[PDB]
């Protein structure tokens, strides 16, 4: 019976310049699969057998910054389980 | 149980089964994949092809059928329905599966 990491900020370790740190929002969020619903099915041309439903942790708000010469990172400020295919 | 957050594991659940045709819709006992799953999204911009994230899957599948009630005579009333041996977190694979967002408990007949 196994345990997941909550979604939360972490610290990136490659662009994390002491007294700039970046964060990073890495974690675990809530997901399942079952198999496509008959309603379903007659919806589409081709049909898919299964139906995934997922949120993923992404960040709520970020800004982007430059560091160690010009990496363009995006460091994050908050994170969130949300729309994965964005 | 222990887990607060639970990896991707398969649960039992009911769910809806019917053929279009036999008066009746009827439920089932089966397993299907849901739990939790590591992901995450990359800081560096330059965003080369970008990271595809995983969701919580089927692995190994079983199938089971079962004779709807009610079906007139003429009409197949037997339908097999997948039940999850082992699940795994893994990408959602858009040629099979339909992949998208939570929709509120859609295993239900009517
Ligand atoms: C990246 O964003 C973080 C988050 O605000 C910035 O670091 C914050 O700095 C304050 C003051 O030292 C501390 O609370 C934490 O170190 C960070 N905030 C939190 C809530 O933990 C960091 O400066 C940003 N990086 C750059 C280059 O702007
Ligand atoms: C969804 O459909 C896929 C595609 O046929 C199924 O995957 C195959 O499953 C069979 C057994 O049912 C295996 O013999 C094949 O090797 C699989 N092929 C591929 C490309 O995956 C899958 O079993 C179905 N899943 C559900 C839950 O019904
Ligand atoms: C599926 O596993 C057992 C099988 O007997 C079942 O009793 C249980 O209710 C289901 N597990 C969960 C987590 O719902
Ligand atoms: C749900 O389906 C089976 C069907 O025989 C049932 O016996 C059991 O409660 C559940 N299956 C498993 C593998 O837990």
């Amino acid at each position: 019976t196994q345990d997941c990491p909550e979604c939360t900020l972490q610290e990136n370790p490659f662009f994390s310049q002491p007294g700039a740190p970046i964060l990073q929002c890495m974690g675990c969020c809530f997901s399942r699969a079952y198999p496509t619903p008959l309603r379903s099915k007659k919806t589409m041309l081709v049909q898919k057998n299964v139906t995934s439903e997922s949120t993923c942790c992404v960040a709520k708000s970020y800004n982007r910054v430059t560091v160690m010469g010009g990496f363009k990172v995006e460091n994050h400020t908050a994170c969130h389980c949300s729309t994965c295919y964005y | 149980k222990e887990p607060l957050r639970p990896r991707c594991r398969p649960i039992n659940a009911t769910l809806a089964v019917e053929k279009e045709g036999c008066p009746v819709c009827i439920t089932v006992n089966t397993t299907i994949c849901a739990g939790y799953c590591p992901t995450m999204t990359r800081v560096l911009q330059g965003v080369l092809p970008a990271l595809p994230q995983v969701v919580c899957n089927y692995r190994d599948v079983r199938f089971e059928s079962i004779r709807l009630p009610g079906c007139p005579r003429g009409v197949n009333p037997v339908v097999s329905y997948a039940v999850a041996l082992s699940c795994q977190c893994a990408l959602c694979r858009r040629s099979t599966t339909d992949c998208g967002g939570p929709k509120d408990h859609p295993l239900t007949c009517d």
